[PDB]
């Protein structure tokens, strides 16, 4: 995340980290005690996953964080129909033994699609990740968050050569400095609605990071919450 | 009417017989006492912060 801040410990306890041939390679957002919402970029068929949920700062040790192997993962059926788009950027990875919710290990809410698209109109959600703070410079070792403004869909196809779908919505601000950016991917972006959040996009890509006239681009929640809650039942 | 200010609902709204509404919540939450209000149902219900009391204040 360029331009944002530390979070505090517990502050976004849905958040987890992706790691494996690259360490802190992703982000994703606990759908409950056995599933994680991530991008399908990020977990195109590469390696073994671990998820580490309760993270706060990579490096050090909070004796909050919960390690967990992924033993299934499911990409969105039409996530590579077609090559190179970044359409139905959204898959979902299954925990071997489930995680142990606490004050700093919390699902994230996820409304039914028509909630899901009133909640993003709200036109205000926050991005969080460990992914670069600076264009081509390093990752974060502390959490980091972004409020980040959504933005109308004109502007959007405007701002990129790239096809801008109906799965996707782009946020940022106009003026640039503010961004999610590469490790970010599959972090959530979150909506507060009178303290709960609720899961409204999914960090996807974008071109660089933070310049002046591009915006982040993210995956359409809304389009895909019947197919997590599908997936993601507990038997 | 969910129209004005989604009918009172904290969380979701619905009509519901003649101009009316019944309001609802997600997982983990129950529509509380006065049909309106979402309250937790489980110990760690989605969405919300409760590492909270920081360290310096009244709670
Ligand atoms: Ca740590």
């Amino acid at each position: 995340v360029v331009g944002g801040e530390d979070a505090k410990p517990g502050q976004f306890p849905w958040q987890v980290v992706l790691n494996g041939k690259v360490d802190a390679f992703c982000g994703g957002s606990i759908v409950n005690e056995k599933w994680i919402v991530t991008a399908a970029h990020c977990v195109e068929t590469g390696v073994k996953i671990t998820v580490v949920a309760g993270e706060h700062n990579i490096e050090e040790t909070e004796h909050t964080e919960q390690k967990r192997n992924v033993i299934r993962i499911i990409p969105h059926h039409n996530f590579n129909a077609a090559i190179n788009t970044y359409n139905h950027d959204i898959a979902l990875l299954e925990l071997d033994e489930p995680l142990v919710l606490n004050s700093y290990v919390t699902p994230i809410c996820i409304a039914d699609k028509e909630y899901t698209n009133i909640f993003l109109k709200f036109g205000s959600g926050y991005v969080s990740g460990w992914g670069r703070v600076f264009h081509k410079g390093r990752s974060a070792l502390v959490l980091q968050y972004l409020r980040v403004p959504l933005v109308d869909r004109a502007t959007c196809l405007r701002s990129t050569k790239f096809t801008i779908t109906n799965n996707m919505f782009c946020a940022g601000f106009h003026e640039g400095g503010r961004d999610s950016c590469q490790g970010d991917s599959g972090g959530p972006h979150v909506t507060e609605v009178e303290g709960t959040s609720f899961l409204t996009g999914i960090i996807s890509w974008g071109e660089e990071c933070a310049m002046k006239g591009k915006y982040g681009i993210y995956t359409k929640v809304s389009r895909y919450v019947n197919w997590i809650k599908e997936k993601t039942k507990l038997t | 009417t969910c129209n004005i200010k989604n009918g009172r609902c904290e969380q979701f709204c619905k009509n519901s017989a003649d101009n009316k509404v019944v309001c609802s919540c997600t997982e983990g939450y129950r529509l509380a006492e006065n049909q309106k209000s979402c309250e937790p149902a489980v110990p760690f219900p989605c969405g919300r912060v409760s590492v909270s009391q920081t360290s310096k204040l009244t709670r």
